[PDB]
C-alpha cells in the first residue's frame, strides 16, 4: 500500500503547529524574556530563529517531504547516519515518559477545576500541612505553604511522602488515571494514522489560541497587569553582553522549534510531493515563536496582578515551569470572578498544548520505525498500542510519589546533550556528507527553484554551528541533578547520564555495525555508507563524490 | 495505477520529439507528473503538478514543455532542440495524486530516446 497524504495542507500546517508550540512557549519563553533583558532578548531569539532555527525546520519538511520516510530510514541518502535517526527515535520515546506526565498533571487541574471551590483556594483540606496559610495575608514563588503550592506538591504529586529519587513509592491512582485518559486519548488520535491525526489537530492546535486571547483580554484588564507588562518587555540593551542571553536564547529556540526531532520529518513524509515547505517552515517556525511572545504577555499580565496583589514586585512572584502554571496561575485564578471558567479554560489550554505534542513525538517513533519494519506499517493499531502502552508503563514512575525527581531526572538527561546532539549529526550527514548541493536539487525536484545561498550556507555552515555551540555550552553548564532542595545522589546523576549516553551511542554503534556488515575493502565499506542506497551501483565503479574534495567544498 | 510511455525513437540533433504518457487509475489534473531520464544516474526531466505548475530541470528548461491532458488522462513532454547528451530513457513518474491520495510514486517502463 503506498503512503498515504495527508488529507489537507490546513492538516499538515496544524500538526506541525501543535507540536511546535507547547507549555514550553507559555512558561519559559516569558521568564527567559524577562529575565534577559525583556524585548532585548528578542534580539538573540529572533536572530536564532532566523540564522538556526529556521534554517534546521526548512531542512528537515524538505528531507521529509523529499524522501517521505521517518527519521531512521530518511538515511538512505548517507547509510552510516541511520544510528542518528534510531537516536532520535529512542530520544522521542524518552521524552514521551515523563512528557505525557506533565500532560496528565493539566487533566488532573482540569478535573479538579470542575467546582466552585478549586481545591487550591483554600486550606483545610487532607493534603494540607498545619503551616498552610491563606495567601491573602502573604521570593514568593518559593514560599512552598501557600494552597497553591501545596495542592500541587501534596495533592497531586504527593512529594511530601517520598523523601528522593532513593524511594519513589508507587503510582497515585489519580494521577495513574489521570495518565490512562492521557494515553488512551494518545491512541484514538495515532492509531488511524495521519488521515485522523491532522483532524484532531484541528482541535487540539487551534483551541490554545483562543483561550490564549480571552486569557489576553482578560488579563490586560487586571490591575497591575500593565507593571508586569512592562516588566516583560522592558528594555536592557547591556544584558546582550551576558553570554547567558544568548546561551538561553539559542537553547530556547533550539527546544521549542524542535527541528531534528525526527517530528517534522514524519509529518512532511506524508506532504505532497508538490507541497511548498519552505513557506510552510517559514510559517510554522514564525507561528511558534510569535506564539511564545504573545503568551507572554497573558503570563505576565497575571504575574503583576498576582504581585499587586501580595503588595510584592515583580521579581517576587516571575516564575517558569511547573510551578508557574501549577502555582502561580491556579492561585490568580482563585481570585478572579468566575475562577471555575479561567480554570478550566486555562487547563483544557495546558491540554491542548500538550496533547499535539505528544501527538507529534509519539508518530515520529511511528513512521519512523514503521518506515524501518513492514510488519509494523501493516500493523498500525497494534504498533501504536505498543507505543503507548510502553510510553504508558515507563510514565508510571514519573506518577509515584517521589515522581517528580524522576521527571526531573529524564526533563534534564532524555532530551539535552543528546537531542542537540543527534540534531547536530543529522545536520552534518546532510550538509556535508549527503551535500547541501544535492539537497538542493532535491528541493528544486519538488520546488522547482533552488534555496538562496543563505539557505545553503546556514545549512552547513551557521545551523551546524549553532548546534555545535549549544553541544558545548549544554555539556560546559551542566549542573548536577537537584529539584528545589533536594539534592539528587550520584547514582541518580550517574543513570541520567546513562540515559543520556544510550541514544547517543547508536550513532558511532550503528556506524561500526554498518561498516562490519558491509562486504569490501576499507574504501568500499566507506563508499557504501556515505553514498546513498540507490547509488551503491557506482561504488563499483569508484565514482563516489565523497571522495573527491568538490563535494566538500560546494556551498 | 498504471503509466504507459510512447513517442520515443531516433531522432537528429535540433529535432523535435513529443513523449507520451497515458496514465490509468488515478486522474492526472491533480498528480504531481514527473519525468526523468537514465542516459548514469536517473535524472530528474520536468514536473507537471498538482496545481499545474510546470518545473524543469536546468539540463532541459527552455527546450522542453511539459503539459498534461485531463480528457486522455495522458501527460506529454515536448522536447525541442534535442542534443546527443538529451539520448535517454525518459520514464513518466506519478509522485502522488494530490492531499487526500497516496503516494504512488508509480514508474512506467520507459521510452527510449535516442537523438544523432
Ligand atoms: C526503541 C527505540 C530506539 C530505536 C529502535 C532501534 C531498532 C534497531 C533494530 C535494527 O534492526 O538494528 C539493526 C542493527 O543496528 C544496530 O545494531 C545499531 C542500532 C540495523 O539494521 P538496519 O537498519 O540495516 O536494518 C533495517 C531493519 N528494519
Ligand atoms: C523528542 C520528540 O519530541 C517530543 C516527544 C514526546 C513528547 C513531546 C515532544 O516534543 C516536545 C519535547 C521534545 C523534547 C524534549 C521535551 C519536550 C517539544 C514540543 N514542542 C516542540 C519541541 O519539542
Ligand atoms: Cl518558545
Ligand atoms: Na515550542
Ligand atoms: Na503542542
Amino acid at each position: 500500500q503506498p503512503r498515504e497524504t495527508w488529507g489537507k495542507k490546513i492538516d499538515f500546517l496544524l500538526s506541525v503547529v501543535g507540536f511546535a508550540v507547547d507549555l514550553a512557549n507559555v512558561w519559559r519563553f516569558p521568564y527567559l524574556c524577562y529575565k534577559n533583558g525583556g524585548g532585548a532578548f528578542l534580539i538573540p531569539y529572533t536572530l536564532f530563529l532566523i540564522i538556526a532555527g529556521m534554517p534546521l525546520f526548512y531542512m528537515e519538511l524538505a528531507l521529509g517531504q523529499y524522501n517521505r520516510e521517518g527519521a531512521a530510514t530518511v538515511w538512505k541518502i548517507c547509510p552510516f547516519f541511520k544510528g542518528v535517526g534510531y537516536a532520535v527515535i529512542l530520544i522521542a520515546l524518552y521524552v514521551g515518559f515523563y512528557y505525557n506526565v506533565i500532560i496528565a498533571w493539566s487533566l488532573y487541574y482540569l478535573f479538579s477545576s470542575f467546582t466552585l471551590n478549586l481545591p487550591w483556594t483554600d486550606c483545610g483540606h487532607t493534603w494540607n500541612s498545619p503551616n498552610c496559610t491563606d495567601p491573602k495575608l502573604l521570593k514568593y514563588s518559593k514560599y512552598k505553604f501557600t494552597p497553591a503550592a501545596e495542592f500541587y506538591e501534596r495533592g497531586v504529586l504527593h512529594l511530601h511522602e517520598s523523601s528522593g529519587i532513593h524511594d519513589i513509592g508507587l503510582p497515585q491512582w489519580q494521577l495513574l488515571l489521570c495518565l490512562m485518559v492521557v494515553v488512551i486519548v494518545l491512541y484514538f488520535s495515532l492509531w488511524k494514522g495521519v488521515k485522523t491525526s491532522g483532524k484532531v489537530v484541528w482541535i487540539t492546535a487551534t483551541l490554545p489560541y483562543f483561550v490564549l486571547f480571552v486569557l489576553l483580554v482578560h488579563g490586560v484588564t487586571l490591575p497591575g497587569a500593565s507593571n508586569g507588562i512592562n516588566a516583560y518587555l522592558h528594555i536592557d540593551f547591556y544584558r546582550l553582553k551576558e553570554a547567558t542571553v544568548w546561551i538561553d536564547a539559542a537553547t530556547q529556540i533550539f527546544f521549542s522549534l524542535g527541528a531534528g526531532f525526527g517530528v517534522l520529518i514524519a509529518f512532511a513524509s506524508y506532504n505532497k510531493f508538490d507541497n511548498n515547505c519552505y513557506r510552510d517552515a517559514l510559517l510554522t517556525s514564525s507561528i511558534n515563536c510569535i506564539t511564545s511572545f504573545v503568551s507572554g504577555f497573558a503570563i505576565f499580565s497575571i504575574l503583576g496582578y498576582m504581585a499587586h496583589e501580595h503588595k510584592v514586585n515583580i521579581e517576587d512572584v516571575a516564575t517558569e515551569g511547573a510551578g508557574l502554571v501549577f502555582i502561580l496561575y491556579p492561585e490568580a485564578i482563585s481570585t478572579l470572578s468566575g475562577s471555575t471558567f479561567w480554570a478550566v479554560v486555562f487547563f483544557v489550554m495546558l491540554l491542548a498544548l500538550g496533547l499535539d505534542s505528544s501527538m507529534g513525538g509519539m508518530e515520529a517513533v511511528i513512521t519512523g520505525l514503521a518506515d524501518d519494519f513492514q510488519v509494523l506499517k501493516r500493523h498500525r493499531k497494534l504498533f501504536t498500542f505498543g507505543v503507548t502502552f510502553s510510553t504508558f508503563l515507563l510514565a508510571l514512575f514519573c506518577i509515584t510519589k517521589g515522581g517528580i525527581y524522576v521527571l526531573t531526572l529524564l526533563d534534564t538527561f532524555a532530551a539535552g546533550t543528546s537531542i542537540l546532539f543527534a540534531v547536530l549529526m543529522e545536520a552534518i550527514g546532510v550538509s556535508w556528507f549527503y551535500g547541501v548541493d544535492r539537497f538542493s536539487n532535491d528541493i528544486q525536484q519538488m520546488m522547482g527553484f533552488r534555496p538562496g545561498l543563505y539557505w545553503r550556507l546556514c545549512w552547513k555552515f551557521v545551523s551546524p554551528a549553532f548546534l555545535l555551540f549549544v553541544v558545548v555550552v549544554s555539556i560546559i553548564n551542566f549542573k548536577p541533578l537537584t529539584y528545589d532542595d533536594y539534592i539528587f545522589p550520584p547514582w541518580a546523576n550517574w543513570v541520567g547520564w546513562g540515559i543520556a549516553l544510550s541514544s547517543m551511542v547508536l550513532v558511532p554503534i550503528y556506524v561500526i555495525y554498518k561498516f562490519l556488515s558491509t562486504q569490501g575493502s576499507l574504501w568500499e565499506r566507506l563508499a557504501y555508507g556515505i553514498t546513498p542506497e540507490n547509488e551503491h551501483h557506482l561504488v563499483a565503479q569508484r565514482d563516489i563524490r565523497q571522495f573527491q574534495l568538490q563535494h566538500w567544498l560546494a556551498i | 495505477v498504471q503509466l504507459v510511455e510512447s513517442g520515443g525513437g531516433l531522432v537528429q540533433a535540433g529535432g523535435s520529439l513529443r513523449l507520451s504518457c497515458a496514465a490509468s487509475g488515478f486522474p492526472v489534473y491533480q498528480a504531481n507528473m514527473y519525468w526523468y531520464r537514465q542516459a548514469k544516474e536517473r535524472e530528474w526531466v520536468a514536473a507537471i503538478q498538482s496545481e499545474g505548475r510546470t518545473i524543469y530541470a536546468d539540463s532541459v528548461k527552455g527546450r522542453f514543455t511539459i503539459s498534461r491532458d485531463n480528457s486522455k488522462n495522458t501527460v506529454y513532454l515536448q522536447m525541442n532542440s534535442l542534443k546527443p547528451e538529451d539520448t535517454a530513457v525518459y520514464y513518466c513518474n506519478v509522485k502522488d495524486a494530490g492531499w487526500a491520495s497516496y503516494q504512488y510514486d508509480y514508474w512506467g517502463q520507459g521510452t527510449q530516446v535516442t537523438v544523432s
